[PDB]
């Protein structure tokens, strides 16, 4: 993987309200020395979990979850990453939570090629007329508004030239699925 | 190759 850059994408870990902890098996993947960036939508909530994401990566973004107790926290951010503009928001700003055509205004407005965003704990990494749209879900299957059978997740985001691998590790049953979506720019 | 990046 040398030229590739690997970015973790995750949030609404709602530690320690919610959950107490990241499962077992996913942190047993999240190791030092591997990661180069990671864009956290929020909800972390504290900063003990921030620390956290700091021992896996050194250059850790994230924006404001309403639930966090760091109001330091921008409300969203745009990174460029390789060939990618990159935008961040957590998503409770957007209603109906969710929304494509309220997420694709902010992919138009950010000016982005791939729009992170979070608040409704379901995963879902998708092109959309020819940009990307990646939702981490809950690392930590937190109960979200309205319902509590959340799927534990996360993505890996794995890029090169103007191609994303976007990886996504889920929690079914007690094993890690493991799935690969491609990505590119035009 | 199964866990991606991170086996």
């Amino acid at each position: 993987m040398a030229g590739h850059r690997l970015v973790l994408v995750l949030g609404d870990l709602h530690i320690p309200h919610r959950c107490n902890s990241l499962p077992a098996k996913f942190k047993k993947l999240l190791v030092p020395g591997k990661i180069q960036h990671i864009l956290c939508t929020g909800n972390l909530c504290t900063k003990e979990s921030y620390d956290y994401l700091k021992t896996l990566a050194g250059d850790v973004h994230i924006v404001r979850g309403d639930f966090d107790e760091n109001l330091n926290y921008p409300e969203q951010k745009v990174v460029t990453v390789g060939q990618f503009k990159i935008g961040l928001i957590h998503g409770h700003q957007v209603i109906p939570w969710g929304d494509m055509a309220s997420l694709a205004l902010l992919q138009r407005q950010f000016d982005v090629d791939i729009l992170i965003s979070g608040h409704t704990h379901k995963f879902e990494a998708f092109e959309h007329e020819n940009k990307f749209y990646i939702n981490p879900g809950s690392a930590t299957g937190a109960y979200n508004a309205l319902e509590t059978n959340i799927i534990p997740s996360f993505v890996l985001m794995d890029i090169q030239a103007s191609t994303v691998v976007t990886y996504v590790y889920q929690l079914i049953g007690d094993d890690v699925k493991v799935e690969r979506i491609e990505y590119k720019k035009s | 190759d199964p866990l991606g990046p991170l086996g």
